[PDB]
């Protein structure tokens, strides 16, 4: 119950509940990877909260989000552009900045208690993820 | 956590002390801090008591001991929601207002035993 | 103007607005219990702005919220979910997890200025009562 | 503050529960430190009690008052002396040995602390 | 010190209450850590209880030594476990379901603590 | 990369997505305002992110939003009131209270490394000036 | 809060001193850091001045002393707000640009005293 | 130290800018803070002035004593105080409602300070 | 920088305003720690005085610059030092006795300050 | 509760005691003097020991002191040692203690940012004693 | 050797001190009671100056304290504050009394430093509350 | 100035006030040994004040209290303070001038200037008992 | 790995390897005894090494050390020198050495949190030596 | 003279003692091992002491312990936890062992915070390593 | 006890223990001098345990070792600990005697207390390692 482990899973519920919003806002496909997100947040909050006692997502969960943003980034060509380009896109920049929210908390836990270094790599996927779905939204 | 209840004998209540002390549990339990079975309330009858100098008076006063290890938030509510169950549950007594009090304390945690036979 | 009591208002405003935005996606009651949870705000806000010099929110509004918590568990039967089971249950979702942080924000004053301990009950009570009604907007 | 006197069943007072009581409620007003209505207190009588291993009979009184915390070592130790002089002084005598009688001074957590009236 | 151990009515004990008593003083002596004539014991049954919130019926036995302050956590650690074991022993039974016992040691504040003898 | 400066950096993207949502729920006018205001917070970000290498926001941008500023009082007539009068006017308030956080974030990092005093001015009349507009909605 | 605002003889604005004065007091009202009857104001011609060392040149100088107990991006504002003021008070003067500033200055706060007669 | 009081060209005073001047003097001198000859004051009346928004004739008259630095606030306040009461005592009145008058003392870097006799 | 030279109406200066701000400029320009442009000097008369208690006739004048924070001590006192020979060679007298002559030198906050060109 | 608090207002009763002793000494003007600012001083600990909770002396207190302050000075001829006469004494030992008052003040409001009003009152008081003193031993 | 107990030390003698002048103020009775407490004083100062390794006073004396301070309250009647130093001789038990709780605040930091003088600092407690009392029946009689 | 610089010029000036009271209540002799003390005091003042700018007290005042101790200590033979009225005035005296020797000491160690002045209120702190002690002896 | 934690096994370590020698002097009874007690002493390392991750010895094992206790405080007259006889020295040595591991094991639970039943077992532990050896002398 | 080298030197003796002890209870061939480790302690003492200023154990003594520690490792066969001291003569090198380690604990220290000594206690690591073994062998022998 | 306080009452009893081990392996004379020795150990507990309250070892306890080890260094002319198994017990003891001075001296230096009884322990360890070497040549 250290101040900063407290902290990061009070972000990490955050950030659950508002792609918890988000996910209304998009299609079935884009629905079906947020609830295997909210779902991967959850693993990495009992592996915080319990620090380091409760085995946190595998990595296989990294991967995965690795080859979604290939997969998007194929289909996503910007120059720059402000945030929300749509209301569905808005949704998903909001989601994404909250994530690198998360990470900093994650990293303040890291650096001080040597957990989640998994889970930060994959908040820092999760907002490069973030980023490009909101990008094919406008685009699409 | 433990619960203790001091009612003295001049106090009516609206319920019976079995009621009482059911409303309490379910409040304790309804925090979410504790489990079902641990939640042990006990209540008090006092014959030989005083209150100040002064007029018959009568009060009621709880003790709730928890483990330690919970914020100020937590002991604050439980203190607050038990005092609410407890008040609520007055009818009068003495020819003033009852006091009703609830303390919240922490009980060591390291050292505290527990057993089941 | 001491570090932590600017934050904490700052977290409470925030709070305030995000119920704010909510309660037009809830129903008449429930419009009318989130109305009176912003009032209630306001009074925390001047206790703790002012340093205990203004008094707060009285033990009734505690004793308030526990009462409707105990009307809504009644009607509440949970597994596990996950947040934002319906857009307008979302939220309260967000809600909640910001009550959460301006607890957190509100226990730091607290601990240093030993003032809100009431309104750190409230909000406690409050992340409780926001989690109970996404779930009962869910379900109904 | 609440004072919970605890007494052996055994043990012989001056006088009765009632007056001993008082006598402390007026000790504690004395010191300045509580208001008047707010004094607290109870007797106890123990029917099941032992003291030490001997076989010898034994009587004890022991009080316990809890007063909200904030105040400083003299004003806890005062009022522990205030206390034990009255009960001591209240004291007849029992058991086949001296009483020993003993007052512990404790705070309670004050923003914890929930008081209403009815 | 000061041992309170509190039953509930419907409890059973192996031994009376008188007993159980001797038996506790027995093990807060054996620790060293006290006086024999200092040991203080009480036992107290409750007719008005309630244990959680299940139609069960329940019985539990709950002891409370308090011991003034300045000892180190292993010696409490060890009071604790010492005397939880002589209640646990004691307990025949009680209730539809197994008795839960348990020990809290707590600490007494001990400069403001009076102590006299009559 | 000190961690104020991220901090800031972070809470700064994190106004840009939320203005970003917000206007969706305003008309042409209002929306033309925020997306100045978008593009003048990437001018702050990049100041900041850079430890004032790069520069940011000119002393006219402060000017258009006090002139903006003094044309919504005019118009603008309150006792007090409570956060979301309406739905649209409800995402304002977030994005005020959102203003006030990366001020707070943008004046720790003034106070110690000496750089954004002006992204601090311009963060304090935008979060009056998002007060307005909010009362305008609600009013019009 | 006092302001005062300096400018040089060869100084033309746009306006009158007296309106320039209550557009100061209008912007600094409206900057919510401030009583409305607080806001005192007063406006100097200066007939003896210099700049620099080389031309005939004009200035405008403000300073606003407030309250000490502020934060560093009100008072950037505030030094903001008036400098715009100021600036499009000006017509022009002497044969180069017109130079105006604002300075923002604290005020002890325990030792300021204030009587209303 | 310097003294420089702001007035507005509408307040009227009790008496002339050289009598308020002399008595000024005198306050600061009594004060024991600073020497004769040092304390050097001077009166200005604006005329072109604007207090507030509303449209309300109003006077006020202000003061700054600037002083080397090195005291303490007692001193300070004191001397705040001090000139305040003098000012406020000259004026007889101005505008159509109450005249402000204020007192701000502020500190004078003194290593910096310079000073010569011609 | 601001410089503000104040004199009092009896001060009798052995050159116009218009030198003296001259060369105060130059002086300050020489410093290295200026823009030409940027030295903005203004001389002020004072009508109404006063010096000390004392009934002897006296006159004064008085400088103070003010220039941006950022700089350090033996700028700041060779600044004062400059101006204030500067100052001190221009008086040819007046009054009945020495004339005092002084400078301030004063930081302004930088990043608060405001500027700009029409 | 702080530590300077306490020390504080130990400090301005302690003052307050010793005006108390000297007043028995001085005459009637003067007895009535010290009475007024017993009062005031009692204001000032209200002030100090509320935090700055409770209002504490108002602007017209210091004003008085200084009035009267003037009102010496202009009969007093302002080195000698302490205690001329054994009035005068009492006086001096008055100032003495309202400058070790000042002294515990002036650590709260630095430390908490309150009691400056209440500083320059004790200054200043300790100037009025001063005078006070000197004009026993004149008359 | 240690600051605060030199300090405390200080503080005590300087209270026996004025104590010393009071009780030629006073009567017969309160001379002896004022006597008895300069000699409890200095109990509490071995005490204090031996760092607990000189027993000071037995509890015997805060109970006498304490059954004097009954005594007197039964006598004392004040609706509000009173300024201290009503005649001349209650004001020297006010000046006593401001010193007896600067011998408070002195002894409590040796107390909280090195733990010992809690029963010193009781004392010197209830002894302020008897020279306020006393004060107050000189005045009223 | 600092601190204990001010502190210890306060007690000392608290010092002499109490020493002003006392000598009102002494005969010619011990009067005319208490002005030359105040006059001593005020000369530790400005040594303490001035941070050892300006000379303090001489070598020759601390063996004029030495001498005045001899004097003394051969006309006196545990009691409580005060035992009359003139000899409790030396008493307050004499604690009053240890507290002004604790504030000066406080100063020598921080800034290592008044050890003679320490020297002397040490003296005269056993001086001013042994006054007391010969008033209620005579 | 952390300072206290390695200090503490150590001890422990330590402890085990002196019970180790001893129990060759002693008999078929008290020989049994100490296997268990260096077992016991093992599942206290294990418990210390994690950081509470492992869980060390149950309640059963305390309340074996304090039934053991009393058996034995019923046969011993309870000052004398340490090492009577060879056999007794040598437990005396595993007292003292008990002793010392519980210090490490405070610390550790005073900056972790974890052994609170540790240090109570090695309490108790260095109780039983201290009766054990004291019980050979006898017989 | 500085606490942490004092306090090796300490150790180490302390080691050296205990292995003096031990060698009284082993074989010709296991004395004579004991013998050279006492030696080369010495020589580490004299490092340590020295705070590096004159020569310790050289490269050769360590790997004089790793093939000993090969030698016996090809004859140790150990399927789970062993309780220490087997048998008389093995206890004594488990406390011998035991020890080792805690020379090593504050040679690191000394290592940390002066930089010396990383050859002791690589030296105290591989010894610790061979009492355990030989006094496994002991125990199947 | 503060930790200091501690840490060295457990070395002096550690120490004692091992001396109480080493007797056995004695013959008469060094038994008495060893018995000795822990009833002087155990005299410096108390005081150490104490903190100066209780009286420690006297001076005669330091001249008693002193005279020994002359009577021990007469009979005395680099070798390894343990010569013979009985020289080895009191090696042991020897490097135990030093750690309880190592602690010792820790509680000296924060509390002013046990200069003695870090002497006597100093020279215990010089009488210890004496009695060694002559159990060897012996």
């Amino acid at each position: 119950k250290d101040s900063p482990i407290i902290e990061a899973n009070g972000t990490l519920d955050e950030l659950t509940s508002f792609i918890g919003e988000a996910k209304h806002y998009v299609d079935e496909e884009m629905k079906g990877i947020l609830e295997e997100i909210q779902n991967d947040i959850y693993k990495i909050m009992g592996e915080i909260g319990s620090k380091g006692k409760i085995e946190g997502i595998s990595e296989e969960r990294i991967a995965w989000l690795l080859k979604l943003i290939l997969r998007y980034m194929e289909m996503v060509n910007l120059s720059f552009v402000l945030p929300g380009g749509t209301l569905e896109s808005a949704k998903l920049d909001v989601c994404r900045t909250i994530a690198r929210r998360a990470l900093r908390k994650v990293l303040t836990v890291t650096r001080e208690f040597g957990i989640g270094a998994e889970a930060a790599a994959y908040l820092l996927a999760l907002s490069d993820l973030l980023f490009l779905l909101a990008r094919v939204i406008e685009i699409e | 956590p433990h619960l203790v209840i001091e009612a003295t004998a001049n106090l009516r209540l609206e319920t019976s002390p079995g009621e009482l002390l059911e409303q309490a549990n379910k409040a304790l339990f309804a925090s979410g801090q504790f489990g079902e079975a641990d939640i042990k309330s006990r209540f008090v009858t006092l014959e030989a008591y005083r209150q100040g100098t002064a007029v018959e008076r009568a009060y009621l006063h709880a003790c709730l001991s928890i483990l330690d290890g919970r914020d100020i938030a937590t002991r604050t509510l439980l203190g607050a929601s038990l005092c609410a169950v407890l008040a609520e549950a007055v009818a009068g007594g003495g020819e003033e207002g009852v006091q009703v009090s609830v303390e919240v304390r922490e009980m060591e945690r390291l050292s505290y035993a527990k057993r089941v036979v």
